[PDB]
């Protein structure tokens, strides 16, 4: 589910679970206008201010995985089965090849 | 160059704020307060630039510089 | 509904109202001191939607990115103060002006307008007004028995009398000019009104700093090209054909949605 | 669900997105230094399945349009004010908050206090200040404006009209009311004189006018809708087999 | 909206000069000491969408690009300082200059 | 979004790039050394298909195969350097060269470009300067107390002074010729750039090496003819004509597949 929502605190969170990414979990500066990049670069804009100020804030953590390595859990997110969470670790290495 | 877009993300600037002790002598140290005062989201670890502190006179009575600890 | 077609009816607005001042300019030709209007438009927002200049990839940007623009709208219509060709219609009362200066005269509410044509007559009191009955500023009284009435390069109104070989002095004739000429309100009746756009009216005599020179028997007619005015209609009328078409043709779209 | 519908939506928009930049590019054609716009469809992402080699679409999305920066005719407006640029060179205008646009408008006013402004009104860089006694403003090819006063014999230089050059053109953000804004993509507003470091000439008592070809638009009028109607009869025939399905 | 129009636009504006100097030159027969005026026209703009000499190969370029161009323009409205055929009215108080010198 | 409505765009688009060399060539009647210009149209691409000349049954080959071609691009402009006629003026600034030479002329900026316009005008130091006020080279000055200038036809000057009855050469006006007249870049105002395109600039005075003869008192007009320009209207507009009614076939086309 791409349908990412920014809130009032500016936090990005996706179905009220908040997005993961290179520096954890993403908080977004309030009040901006935000465009994700091919590779999850998230450039934030002030209202206002001249187009020269769009500065990235962050990256999404976009990760590789095929449908033999996930296992659907009860509350509809997918998540490493335990052979594949021995085999490539409990946390994904974020694959740089992946485009948004 | 007097002419160029200078778009700095690491650098805030702040106003030191300290107290001069009763009967205080050159080479001493004291406390200082480092507050943000425009625009600036945090000041988590930042370190603090030679900064000389005025008096009323408009004096230098102190010199700031140091390493700013923010509670989190 | 669509924004194709909002676009295309701001579109044909703006041919509209350039239609319209070309015909308010072509309606003004006999008029004495009139000066033809040009409107100038200008594009309305632009839909962000991707932000040029946003980061496409961690190392690159994104060159020129999705903007998606709204129709037209005029700005305003600027007028084109210059002298207008000049015309000999052999009378002492008309006057034209040479240069850069406005007459004024008082309208009956007690306030003061500005206008360059020059048609003058007298009322029954004796007062230079214009065709409208305004009373022209600075007043000049012409007394009853005058012979003949001579104005002057720089503005001076006299009168000469049966038997005197001097001519009596019964006015001055002065000129106000404005830092921004084109920012006045015209009321119609060929006035202009001070507005806080057009500066300040600076009286001055006509032959001095800028005002410009006052000839008697001339008017000043209007400024308007006419061959420029045609060929500006053929383009209006050619522009108003292609909005018109890029409407039906959203028309003819919708229509397919419709039948879906 | 999973069909052609989505593919024929994206395609739809796509065709909505190409006409909304025609009808742009053609209300904007009485506008004076005005730069047309095209936009750019580039596909989506394509699903590739395995074998024991083949990749379905997903349909089309615009990505960027580009601003065409061709240097447009020049037409007469007798008008002392309004001058032209030869060349590739922006006016630079300072807007009531503090930051400065770019304009190629050259249809200017002296507004009540002396002062060169935009038809909007916004003051334009480097600031002139006109005399009130002027008799005949003159600029220059290389942008000096020089005022011929009354009795003196000589004109009385003012000030000089810089032209900002952008290394890309492009890039700039259309703000609106015929203004751009610098951006990442079009960094560095090179200040110059007109004539010099590839800066444009001003021609004085002209304006520049939209770039804004007219067969270009009205044919590929004809093509976005003849498209349109090809994507609503693919929609129309995924709806049929669906409906073929669902009655089973 | 066509540059084909804007081009016969202009055109029609400098033969509308030419038939304004041309009027005025008529409207000043009679007078004394009058220098009759002549237009000046020059080339405005040249869109170069091919530009001439362009490097189109390693070894070959292209000689005389596509240079469409625009209207026209007048340059200035220059006076013919000439001597006029002098003329003798036989009064004491009129003048006639030779060479080419003025009055103050 | 069809291959026929593809290449009847590039036809519309061509026959308008002629009418715009019809009207800059109709719009400069009245240029002083003005030079018209005719466009060259090349073919478009060809695509394969059955290739011709490939072996077909073994020992017999396929002559000419499906080449299906695209539209039209215009190849390029090139300008008609032809003696234009010599009109009197009686002039002693005129001058016109009635061979294949060019003037040259200093941009303030450092360059120097070449003009064949030769209505000279005086600046306020003397110098020889162009009627947009560019600087002649080699550098014409000509004395504050002129009585006469007289221009040879072999570009040598010559100011009468008064108190000498023999006149003074003051300098010496050349022509500049090139291989190719044609690459020259036209930068308006009667300008000339050297191209790479156009060889080097050949100084030669007028008489020697080709260069023309410089007659005083003479303008060389432009070379337009003028009839010609009428019929190649009648053809630019029955042409751009029958191209839309292509496109119009096409869209008929188009449409009954749509709507089936």
């Amino acid at each position: 589910n791409g349908n990412i929502q920014v809130g009032p605190t500016g936090q990005l969170t996706i179905q009220g679970h908040p997005v993961i990414g290179e520096g954890g979990p993403i908080t977004v500066p309030e009040g901006s206008e935000i465009t994700i990049a091919a590779d999850g670069t998230i450039s934030a804009l002030n209202p206002g201010d001249p187009p020269n100020t769009v500065a990235p804030v962050g990256r999404l953590k976009l990760v590789k995985a095929e449908g033999n390595e996930v296992q659907r859990s009860d509350d509809g997110l997918f998540r490493l089965t335990a052979e594949a969470q021995a085999e490539r670790g409990a946390v994904l290495a974020a694959d740089p090849s992946i485009r948004i | 160059p007097t002419g160029t877009n200078m778009q700095l993300k690491n650098v805030a600037a702040v106003m030191v704020t300290a107290s001069y002790p009763p009967f205080a002598r050159q080479g001493q140290t004291i406390d200082v307060v480092v507050s943000s005062m425009g625009n600036a989201k945090s000041l988590r670890g930042g370190t603090l630039l030679m900064t000389p502190l005025k008096g009323v006179d408009s004096q230098v009575y102190a010199l700031a510089q140091g390493n700013i600890l923010v509670g989190g | 509904m669509i924004s194709s077609l909002w676009i295309a009816k701001t579109g044909l607005d703006a041919q509209q109202t350039n239609m319209d001042v070309i015909a308010n300019n072509l309606a003004n030709v006999s008029t004495n001191g009139f000066k033809r209007q040009r409107a100038v438009f200008e594009d309305l927002l632009y839909q962000t939607i991707r932000q040029p200049g946003a980061q496409s990839s961690e190392q690159t940007t994104l060159p020129s990115g999705l903007q998606i623009g709204t129709g037209v709208r005029p700005v305003a219509t600027e007028r084109l103060h210059s002298q207008g060709n000049l015309s000999q219609t052999n009378n002492s009362k008309d006057v034209a002006i040479k240069g850069q200066g406005f007459f004024q005269v008082m309208l009956p509410d007690g306030t003061s307008a500005y206008t360059r044509d020059g048609s003058f007559q007298v009322d029954q009191n004796g007062q230079l007004v214009t065709a409208g009955g305004f009373q022209v500023q600075p007043a000049i009284t012409i007394p009853a028995n005058a012979l003949s009435i001579t104005i002057g390069r720089d503005g001076v109104v006299s009168v000469t009398q049966q038997g005197q070989a001097a001519p009596v002095q019964v006015g001055q004739l002065n000129l106000t000019t404005f830092m921004n000429d084109t920012g006045l309100e015209s009321i119609g009746e060929n006035l202009y009104i001070e507005t806080q756009s057009s500066g300040a009216p600076n009286e001055s005599t006509p032959g001095l700093n800028g005002a410009g020179l006052l000839y008697q028997g001339y008017v000043e007619t209007s400024n308007v090209n006419v061959a420029e005015e045609l060929v500006n209609m053929i383009q209006v009328q050619r522009a108003y054909e292609i909005n018109s078409k890029a409407v039906s043709t959203t028309d003819q779209m919708l229509q397919k949605l419709t039948q879906l």
